[PDB]
């Protein structure tokens, strides 16, 4: 899950 | 506060940034609760309704209060979104574009 953005 | 020709100034490139086919990402506040992640790391979130509510509320006092809010939407962009997404580029694309009608409209 870690890190960002919106796949 | 800022004067009827200033307030329509800031309505005028509001509204050609909302009407920029890059802007999609940008139009509604994002959904806290269906993006995680962007609350905990994006303390100031800001998107084009807030700024057009802001603005229609009386609550920027001057032209740079506005341009500091609309910046704040492409810098949170740059922070949560990697550069080549189609979000990321959208943005650097919309920052591209309002900076040359800000600098268009005040030379």
């Amino acid at each position: 899950g870690k890190g960002l953005g919106k796949g | 506060s800022m004067d009827s020709k200033d307030l329509a100034l800031c309505s005028m490139i509001l509204t050609e940034m909302e009407t920029h086919e890059d802007a999609w990402p940008f139009l509604l506040p994002v959904n806290l609760k269906l993006v995680p992640g962007y609350k905990k790391v994006i303390k100031k979130p800001m998107d084009f309704s807030t700024i057009r509510e802001k603005l229609s509320s009386g609550q920027y006092p001057n032209l740079e209060t506005f341009a500091l809010d609309v910046r704040l939407v492409f810098d949170n962009c740059e922070t949560f979104n990697e550069d080549d997404s189609d979000i990321g580029r959208a943005g650097h694309n919309m920052r591209k574009y309002f900076e040359k009608k800000w600098t268009d409209t005040f030379k």
